[PDB]
């Protein structure tokens, strides 16, 4: 909004705004150090090893 | 008048939880919250406020 003076109200100040993930449920740690994997599952009847 | 009303007090609405996704660290609790339900019998539709 503008406000009936001058004094503009974009979310930069009504809100805190930072680039981070979609969801914050999930967190892995391989070793204790901080990772992300990629935890592949098979279809039905696919080919396994191949 | 009649239809805006029912859907207005009819809702099975989603409202987040206590403690949620991104938590202050030393957070002890987390519940879901529960908001407005969907009616279940025709005496609380006849209480629908217009």
């Amino acid at each position: 909004k503008v406000n009936q003076d001058g004094s503009r109200v974009l979310l930069r100040d009504v809100a805190k705004i930072e680039l981070g993930g979609e969801n914050y449920d999930i967190i892995a740690e391989f070793n204790g150090q901080p990772a992300s994997g990629l935890g592949i599952k098979l279809a039905t009847g696919a080919n396994a090893l191949d | 008048d009649v239809i805006t009303a029912i859907k207005a007090q009819n809702a099975q609405v989603a409202a987040g939880q206590l403690g949620g996704t991104p938590p202050v660290k030393g957070q002890q609790l987390n519940a879901s919250i529960i908001a407005q339900t969907r009616l279940t019998s025709t005496e609380e539709f006849g209480k629908i406020l217009l």
